[PDB]
């Protein structure tokens, strides 16, 4: 099984690509009027917590649910929209661009900080197996 | 041809040929028993991607 | 289980539907 | 790879559909009787296990906008404009039966009533008019018409138009560009829409096209906008997995 | 054949480079008008799938076929031209660019990640040579 | 067991 | 313990 | 007719058009023969050992 | 004739012809 | 036997 720095990185490559795609999807339907079964998208984040297994704050990030954003849908006046409420306001995404484009950056350079750590604890051990030449 | 650049093209080529009508109309004027043109347009084939 | 563990059963299908029935 | 890319990916050419659609509406700015096609994004999301995380993204476009368009005053007897929420009834390409907004009625030298090339449906199947005749239309669609030579005492009518009410949700443009009844609307109005009486046409003028100049621009530049970001992501994903395609060494 | 990891890696790399070859005629090809039966070009894709005939789930990876995309090809109103139908539409690629482009890199970057595999067991089959000197 | 590895199999379609 | 990473839990939000 | 003279026929719509296409599909050109480019680079270091 | 093979026969002569015929 | 490599063979030419 993956072992000690290995585990962490390995948890913190995959929980970085979950943020990342999160992004990806709360930046591609910035604008989705509606979702399959009528209701609005509302943008998705991820939630972190430190592995710790039982006793040891000390261990790789876990993303332990997606969480639907809870703050108020934007609303657009279409008295037409079917999707209108007895008002005439449509829902649409609260999604914030400038924060997902931060936020895809951002995954990005700790994937890529996680990555070298890997090498490097890998090229580490590599070398501890020639202990003694 | 990347179907917007297409499809504004077309657009284009609409417009020209009215604005080529108007002139035709416009340069006409003074002829003696001279009837005014009037462009028609039509859109073409709308293509179905998916089905409702 | 956890994601990238190892279970038993396979995934089930993995769908995405354009309109629900 | 990280399939992430395949998020932005279906989301920038999704947005090269919208603005296909745009452009094709911004085309017929001047095709009389057009009905412009709304687009709109709908989000799915990919449904299995673990962190529902992907959600693609896919165009869409929810039928077209009802507003009748201006209203261009030719002082030709012909030129028909409809009513809000009327529509004109012709013999469809395959034989069948279509609606339409297009009042530039023509008179072929067989007598022959026509639009685009369509017969046009009067109250008893197409309308057959005099050979070279004068046609003058009425408010309710009564159509008298002047033999020439004979005095104006002549003046007698012919047949009516068929003027029918559909409103937006019940209508879908056919391939062809003509509006047909949908199938739970077809269900519960029947084959064919009875006309209604209450319509009301107006002789000498032409409806325009209602593809709104201020909804095309903003929503072209917000698909610029939309495809560089998606852009930007389907950049980030490339150099990502590039990098990570390293821990695959020693 | 190849050994064993060298077979399903070298498949592999063949099948992607398969398919960037799919891609990059597909990306050329975007304008086309007609061949050389005056048919219009249609998108070609690869069928990848999995090659372990001898009693096993995993072998690697091949392509079946070639297949040409069904998708709806783009008419254009031409009736001038040659290759006009009746109603004087031209029937033109059904490419679509940024699938064609994220197609070129995707198979790019998994390309190398097999040749980082192949590179790898390579090492790992020279160290075991050495076994007890 | 397999299908066209991209595009073609990677954007919502109508069900058969 | 830990909340949402990035944009949610960046920027000033109201007391509750 | 004589007392007029016929000019060219060129279309400017057309020739911006085509010329913009052209631009922006060599530049995807250019993309694609880098992109090989950088890939024969590995698939060449392979053969080492 | 499987891809990767190795078969007794020589491979046939490819051709791009431009036109048809 | 071989011909010119590169830029010229792997170029549509007329039949001849």
């Amino acid at each position: 099984a993956l072992l000690n720095i290995f585990d962490i990185a390995g948890s913190a490559l995959a929980a970085q690509s979950k943020r990342l795609n999160v992004a990806a999807s709360n930046l591609a339907n910035a604008d989705s009027v509606t979702g399959p079964d009528g209701q609005p998208y509302r943008a998705k984040q991820v939630v972190f917590q430190v592995d710790a297994a039982p006793g040891q704050a000390t261990g790789g990030v876990k993303v332990a649910s997606v969480i639907e954003s809870q703050a108020p849908e934007k609303l657009v006046y279409e008295p037409g929209n079917p999707l209108a409420d007895a008002n005439g306001y449509v829902k649409m995404p609260n999604v914030d661009v400038v924060g997902e484009m931060v936020n895809t950056m951002s995954a990005s350079r700790s994937y890529q900080a996680n990555i070298e750590v890997l090498n490097t604890v890998k090229s580490m051990m590599l070398k501890t197996l020639t202990l003694g030449q | 041809m990347i179907s917007s650049l297409w499809i504004a093209k077309t657009g284009l080529d609409a417009q020209q040929t009215n604005m080529d009508v108007i002139a035709n109309n416009l340069a006409n004027v003074s002829t003696n028993g001279f009837k005014r043109q009037r462009a028609v347009f039509e859109d073409l084939l709308y293509q179905t991607i998916r089905q409702p | 289980g956890v994601p990238g563990a190892l279970s038993n059963q396979p995934a089930p299908p993995n769908e995405a539907p354009i309109a629900t029935p | 790879m990280d399939h992430a890319i395949y998020t932005a990916m279906g989301a920038a050419s999704q947005t090269l559909n919208q603005q296909a659609v745009t452009a094709s509406n911004l085309a017929n700015a001047s095709t009389p009787g057009f009905r412009a096609q709304l687009n709109a994004l709908r989000a799915v999301p990919v449904d299995g296990l673990s962190l529902a995380t992907r959600t693609l993204v896919t165009a869409s476009t929810p039928g077209a906008d009802m507003t009748p368009g201006q209203l261009d005053y030719t002082s030709r007897p012909l030129d028909v404009a409809l009513q809000q929420d009327g529509w004109l009834v012709v013999q469809a390409a395959d034989g069948a039966e279509g609606y339409t907004r297009n009042g530039n009625i023509q008179v072929g030298p067989t007598g022959q009533l026509t639009i685009q090339g369509h017969p046009v449906i009067g109250e008893g199947g197409p309308i057959t008019v005099p050979e070279g005749s004068e046609i003058t239309i009425a408010a309710d669609g009564t159509i008298s018409a002047l033999n020439p030579g004979d005095p104006p005492n002549t003046v007698a009518p012919v047949g009516r138009l068929k003027l029918v009410k559909a409103e937006g949700n019940e209508v879908q443009r056919s391939d062809d560009g003509l509006f047909r009844l949908t199938a739970e609307a077809q269900a519960e109005r029947g084959a064919v829409l009875a006309a209604d009486p209450s319509i009301r046409i107006m002789s000498g003028v032409l409806e325009g096209s209602n593809v709104k100049p201020v909804e095309a621009m903003t929503d072209m530049i917000a698909n610029a906008r939309r495809f560089e970001m998606q852009m930007k992501v389907i950049t980030s994903v490339d150099e990502n997995e590039g990098r990570a395609n390293q821990l695959l060494s020693m």
